[PDB]
């Protein structure tokens, strides 16, 4: 369930369920999110 | 020469049109100017022009421009052009100043010796901090315990007052991080106002009208002395002071606590 | 009537026992203490300094009784009399003597000796260069006050009016105190000051120079963009100075990646080892 | 415990849990007949056994699972023990909890900034010295991973176990320990929540990471003014103490060799100049070479090698405008003293207070004669065949010993390369290298089988960014070379 | 919004300061709608943050069990609290105005 959270769509599918993920790429160690 | 630059630069930045070269142009003023007005118009015009910030090509320009104007809002001597530029920096580029390198820059500019920038940088980087906590959250609590210390050990009215200044635009900018320290902070307060030049007061009343304001029903248990020391200030009011924003504390907090009849008579003069 | 002799025979006693006198402090030191709140006349001025002997001796233990000293260094503390060159020597000792836990009882000392840095009329300011002297002294004590305890210190040299020894101490002791704290972010508060007061005294170019030298050494590489703004100032009396321009080669020109911006403290542990 | 016919055979709270035992209560008692003359022997051995047990556990799903039932589940015991004051039990734990996370232990200390360095990632390491992993091995540590969308299942499971601490309120006791104990654990505890907040902002996703930062605990009490004293300075200690950590996360690690920091110093060179200041005439010049208290005497170990690279750096100093004596003066004592037959720059061993400096200074004072080229051509020439000479003598071009092996290996004469380094990068410099019998020499000596750390230095030192004959010796090396 | 309420604030102050000066049930007939005049703010913020939406339904309880009771009144005061509230939603007001 991880695996299926890389991608933004795959994200809103698993908000809509109470699953949290993390929704910055490790290019940067300090991401702002918008 | 003066009187042209001056001018082009003013109306640049005051009428509208429909441009993208001549910013990247603007590098050869300011970086060599000596002349006061012809930096701070030209950080005018700069600040302002380039709100647009979108294409997936002109990111270069903005980037470099805002490492110029905040280095050089950063470093110049006169306060004058500090005061002016940080003022440009309003929420306009909010989202974008998100970089590192501009809130280190930020920390760096956020200790100085006059005030306003004081209260300009403070208030920016409130505004800054609740989409980017690791950088500034450390920071922010020094602060935070900095200010306390000299509210509660300065034995000067200057200092009191000025860290009264900063709390209240610490509350204003900041709606969430504050909550979890609001028990301290309301303690000694209130201590202080009933302490055995009156603008302290004025400020620890705006101050903590806005604490009323960030806080519902949290303030259930200082209500009380909160209402005797106001109408006390009210009923026989001593000196024809700052009334209005009395006033406007006095109102602020029942319509924030939910408390709503019971002062008309357990505080009987209230209404004549 | 017979206090005097009493008391320096008390301190003889205490310097003639050593280290072994601690277990008579309790019925000693209250005793004493009541005494003084309640003695008078300038005989007093006597008491403090041999109290200041005492506190010389025993290191450690006498941590519970020192609390109310403090209110009474509060209390017999005028403002303006010859009565503080010795409160200032009471300090010293007790810095000398603590060591370390002396951060507790700091704050409470800390007003009245604000005040003095603007309500004094010492001839020279004498009394200000005395307590700066004794504050280059704090060391690891001051790490959460600078803050407050910084722009006193800054203003003093910022006034034009103040006697030219008086600035060359604040100099000084700003100066020297960086070999134990964290001085990093607090860049902009000194920079200014010191290109403001730089061109107003010709005698006070040598030591502000060397002190700005010296703090841009805790600043690593972030010093690198201040350099044009003191550029101009640094040579519009064709002056040159050596450890600040081999800083800045080593700064502008790469020396190494490995050695830039390492916190303060950890080179004064590794030059302690 | 997986298997319901398997759970079936087990009771419910007496047999798993077990094993934490030694840590929950004060006075375990495991053997019944017991020899009196050891008594804390068997401790400091039950110890061990249950904190190994006790990682085991934490590995498979089923321990993480029962051990963190809803009910009154061990592991909330074992977090309610961790705020009592036992003065060994809250320095068994907080091993168990750095081993768990797999983080590097702090050396025991008193003091915080000690320890700090002491768990440094740059921190050095054995397997980099020059004879076992000369540079491959230190750049797997300090330089960062290429993987930019790769999973690293290891961090999903440290942001599991992370939560599963979350929500048992481990900071609570965390913050206890840090204030009310002594200062040899105090340390440890700071360091153990300072990593851990690091690791928070890094791996946790942003809901259940966006409250934990405020601190809320640890804040309330550091501004109490009702509590003692010595809780609100100490905990105002331990926050300055964070930020200092946090900063010096935000560092970065960075290199100790100086292979690796030049490289990497020609690779941002390169890729800044892909994308797009005194003068100093004389005056200056004669009052610090006056100063450089070098012309008294040539005698080493006397002279202010800082104010020498200052003038060996400075823009506008470049003998090409600038022909003065006492230049030449200098300039002669430097390149005699770094001379390989001067037998002064390269019999100063190792290990001396100030060598690095002097390996920094020496590549300096070559980049200054690769500046100064028309007028200054002989200097590098003698110096660089010299250079080759020495080599040439101690890789075996005499029948004599051709046995020199501890003559590198404890000099700086190791160091020369780096000149060529310098020399290697610079298009003027590829063109010097050249004039002199250096890459012929160089594919001369890759011919020889006997002895081998001279290619590990070597392989270490060339520039590869330009095609030329570099490249083919390389090609060489990987091709024809020992195993 | 605001605007327009704070106008109609000195637009009812003028009335109620000549109408203040005999008696205070005199100046009722005013009060009552300057207590209309100011719950609109509160109908603001139970649009706008759907968080405080049960302390200031709480809160209209206990603000209005104390004025005059006379169906005229109770009838507008309901009215433009029933601005965002269904008649569902509070039972317990209505069913005392039916009383």
């Amino acid at each position: 369930l991880g695996l299926i959270a890389k991608t933004k769509q795959g994200c809103d599918i698993l908000k809509c369920h109470n699953w949290d993920a993390v929704r910055h790429s490790r290019k940067h160690l300090w991401p702002v999110v918008p | 020469d003066v009187g042209s630059i001056t001018l082009a630069l003013r109306t640049l930045g005051s009428f509208e049109f429909e441009l993208t070269q001549f910013v990247r142009h603007c590098a050869d003023h300011f970086l060599n100017s000596e002349h006061k007005e012809i930096r701070m118009e030209a950080a005018r015009t700069c600040s302002r022009l380039l709100t647009p910030s979108v294409s997936q090509t002109a990111v270069q320009v903005v980037a470099d421009v805002l490492s110029k104007l905040l280095v050089v809002g950063i470093t110049d001597p006169d306060p004058d052009i500090r005061y002016c530029v940080l003022a440009s920096l309003d929420e306009r580029f909010d989202a974008h100043l998100a970089q590192a390198e501009n809130l280190q820059a930020l920390f760096v500019a956020l200790n100085d010796q006059v005030f306003e920038i004081r209260e300009l940088a403070i208030c920016t980087v409130g505004r800054l901090s609740s989409m980017n906590p690791a950088f500034v959250m450390p920071f922010l609590r020094k602060m935070l315990i900095q200010i306390l210390t000299e509210l509660e050990h300065s034995g000067i009215g200057r200092i009191k007052e000025q860290s009264a200044r900063m709390l209240g635009h610490l509350v204003s900018n900041a709606p969430r991080l504050i909550r979890p320290y609001m028990e301290p902070i309301l303690k000694a307060l209130i201590l202080k106002l009933k302490d055995p030049n009156p603008g302290v007061i004025n400020n620890v009343l705006a101050t903590i009208g806005e604490l009323a304001q960030v806080s519902g029903l949290e303030m259930r248990k200082w209500v009380d002395e909160l209402f005797i020391i106001i109408m006390d200030m009210l009923q026989d009011s001593s000196l024809l002071a700052k009334r209005q924003v009395a006033l406007w504390t006095l109102g602020q907090l029942v319509a924030s606590t939910g408390y709503v009849v019971e002062p008309y008579r357990k505080y009987p003069t209230l209404l004549e | 009537h017979h206090h005097t002799m009493v008391v320096q025979a008390i301190t003889f006693i205490f310097k003639s026992l050593g280290l072994k006198c601690v277990q008579f402090l309790p019925q000693v030191m209250p005793t004493f203490l009541n005494v003084i709140r309640v003695c008078d006349g300038a005989i007093r001025e006597f008491l403090f300094q041999q109290l200041g002997m005492l506190v010389s001796f025993v290191k450690s233990h006498i941590r519970p009784y020192m609390d109310e000293i403090v209110t009474l260094m509060r209390e017999f503390w005028v403002m303006n009399t010859s009565i503080q060159s010795t409160i200032i020597l009471l300090i010293e000792q007790i810095v000398v003597a603590l060591g370390g836990e002396f951060k507790l009882y700091l704050p409470q000392l800390i007003p009245h000796m604000l005040r003095v840095f603007m309500h004094d009329n010492s001839p020279g300011r004498i009394v200000s260069i005395k307590l700066l002297a004794a504050i280059q002294l704090f060391g690891a004590n001051l790490d959460d006050y600078l803050h407050l305890l910084l722009p006193p210190i800054v203003k003093l040299f910022d006034a034009p009016e103040a006697p030219l020894p008086s600035r060359k101490a604040a100099l000084e002791t700003v100066d020297r105190l960086t070999e134990s704290l964290d001085f990093t972010d607090y860049a902009s508060r000194i920079i200014h000051p010191i290109v403001r007061t730089l061109d107003q005294s010709p005698e006070l170019r040598s030591t502000a120079m060397d002190t700005l030298s010296s703090l841009v050494f805790q600043l690593g590489k972030k010093y690198q963009i201040f350099i044009p703004m003191v550029n101009k100032v640094l040579v519009r009396h064709r002056i040159n100075h050596q450890r600040y321009d081999v800083l800045i080669c080593r700064i502008v020109k790469g020396y190494t990646l490995a050695d830039e911006e390492e916190d303060p403290l950890i080179y004064q542990h590794r030059m302690l080892r | 415990l997986n298997h319901p016919k398997t759970r079936q055979y087990v009771r419910a709270d007496v047999e798993l849990e077990r094993i934490l035992a030694p840590y929950t209560d004060f006075h375990y008692r495991h053997s019944p007949d017991t020899a009196e003359g050891q008594l804390k022997e068997d401790r400091e051995a039950r110890f061990l056994a249950s904190k190994m047990g006790i990682i085991a556990t934490f590995r498979s799903w089923a321990g993480i699972i029962n051990l963190c039932k809803p009910g009154n589940s061990g592991i909330q015991s074992l977090i309610g023990v961790l705020c009592i004051p036992n003065m060994e039990i809250r320095r068994g734990l907080l091993e168990v909890l750095y081993d768990i996370f797999r983080l590097p232990l702090p050396v025991v200390t008193e003091e915080f900034i000690e320890a700090l360095l002491s768990v440094d990632p740059g921190r050095f390491q054995d397997s980099w010295r020059l004879s076992d992993g000369f540079v491959a091995a230190e750049a797997k540590t300090i330089l960062p991973h290429r993987a930019r969308s790769r999973p690293d299942l290891m961090d999903n499971y440290l942001a599991l176990i992370l939560s599963a601490f979350i929500r048992n309120g481990l900071l609570e006791g965390l913050v206890e320990v840090i204030t009310n104990s002594d200062d040899h654990i105090s340390v440890r505890a700071t360091i153990l929540l300072g990593e851990l907040l690091h690791m928070a902002n890094t791996i946790l996703p942003h809901s259940h990471s966006h409250h934990l930062h405020c601190l809320p605990t640890l804040m309330n009490m550091a501004a109490s003014f009702d509590i003692p004293k010595e809780k609100r300075l100490r905990a105002s200690a331990a926050l300055n103490c964070l930020k200092r950590f946090h900063e010096m996360k935000k560092r970065g690690p960075k290199p100790y060799s100086l292979h690796l920091d030049h490289i990497i110093q020609k690779a941002i060179a390169t890729h800044q100049k892909r994308d797009q200041i005194l003068k100093d005439t004389e005056e200056a010049l004669l009052i610090n070479l006056r100063d450089s208290q070098v012309l008294q005497h040539k005698e080493n170990l006397e002279w202010n090698w800082n104010l020498i690279g200052t003038i060996l750096k400075w823009p506008n100093v470049n003998l090409r405008n600038y022909k003065d004596e006492q230049l030449h003066r200098f300039v002669r004592r430097l390149l005699y003293f770094y001379k390989p037959s001067s037998k002064l720059y390269a019999n100063l061993d190792l290990d001396f207070a100030k060598a690095k400096q002097l390996t920094v200074v020496g590549c300096q004072f070559t980049e200054f004669l690769l500046e100064s080229e028309e007028d200054g051509q002989g200097y590098l020439e003698d110096l660089v065949k010299d250079i080759v000479q020495w080599l040439n003598a101690s890789s075996g071009m005499k029948p004599e010993r051709s046995l020199q092996n501890n003559g590198l290996l404890t000099t700086l004469s190791q160091h020369y390369f780096l000149f060529i380094g310098t020399l290697s990068c610079h298009p003027h410099g590829v063109k010097m290298l050249e004039k002199c019998s250096v890459f012929q020499c160089l594919l001369n000596l890759c011919s020889l089988k006997n002895q081998d750390h001279l290619l590990k230095l070597t392989v270490s030192s060339l520039d590869y960014s330009r095609d030329g004959l570099a490249r083919v010796i390389l090609s060489k090396i990987l091709t024809a070379a020992t195993d | 919004a605001q605007q327009c309420i704070d106008k109609a604030r000195d637009l009812l102050d003028a009335e109620l300061t000549a109408m203040a000066g005999e008696s205070y049930s005199r100046a009722y007939g005013a009060m009552v709608s300057c207590h209309m005049l100011s719950e609109l703010e509160e109908v603001i913020q139970y649009k706008l943050v759907p968080e405080r939406r049960e302390i200031i339904r709480q809160i209209w309880w206990e603000r209005l069990q104390g004025c005059q009771r006379i169906v005229e009144d109770w009838q507008k005061i309901l009215m433009v609290r029933s601005l965002v509230v269904s008649p569902h939603e509070d039972m317990r007001t209505w069913l005392k105005y039916a009383s």
